[PDB]
């Protein structure tokens, strides 16, 4: 939450960097891919 | 903006910092 995540890996490890990283208003999410479609919530 | 003239007038009157400190967050 509320963290620009070019610098998360500063503090079981795949979820710290690498793979695909996404930027949302609340923060950013690691471990999910951002599709271009729209669905029910 | 996708608002209406009345909605636009309303949103321009609500107008009256506090970014983050001492564990104060706004979701
Ligand atoms: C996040 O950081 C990168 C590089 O550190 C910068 O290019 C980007 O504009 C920043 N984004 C925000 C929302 O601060």
């Amino acid at each position: 939450q509320d963290v620009n995540c070019t610098e998360v890996p500063v503090a079981w490890r795949v979820y710290s960097t690498g793979s695909n990283v996404f930027q949302t208003r609340a923060g950013c999410l690691i471990g999910a891919e951002h599709v271009n479609n729209s669905y029910e919530c | 903006s996708k608002r209406s003239p009345i909605e636009d007038l309303l949103f321009n009157k609500v107008t009256l910092c506090a970014q983050k400190f001492n564990g104060l967050t706004v979701l």
